[PDB]
């Protein structure tokens, strides 16, 4: 009865545990080519990818 | 101080940090392959038959 629910891991894979913070990694992006929210890209939207940092929306990058 | 309305822009630059090269290199570095089993040197009949 537990077959397939009970699974069990690999050796090499791990969860990870670990918090950081994630306060200089939307600045990065920006100065990336990630135009955010509230500016407009310099191609149309649909030519142009959401990017979605741990929950928080963030920008719009170019195709 | 009246600060009056202006034309349309042209065009807008987009000023960016430039892409990270020489990060990679031309060849590929792979983990090497494993060796196959060897047969052991100094291997000889232990065993010799009784009587």
């Amino acid at each position: 009865e537990p077959c397939g629910l009970m699974n069990h891991l690999t050796a090499v894979c791990e969860v990870v545990t670990q918090f950081v913070y994630t306060a200089s990694i939307p600045a990065l992006l920006c100065n990336l080519g990630v135009t955010p929210i509230d500016g407009a890209p310099h191609r149309s939207y649909s030519e142009c990818y959401p990017v979605l940092l741990d929950g928080v929306m963030v920008g719009w990058v170019d195709k | 101080g009246g600060l009056t309305c202006a034309s349309a822009p042209q065009g807008t630059l987009r000023i960016l940090e430039g892409p990270q090269q020489s990060l990679s290199g031309s060849p590929l570095q792979p983990i090497p392959a494993s060796p196959p089993p060897q047969i052991p040197p100094g291997l000889r009949p232990r065993f010799c038959a009784f009587g």
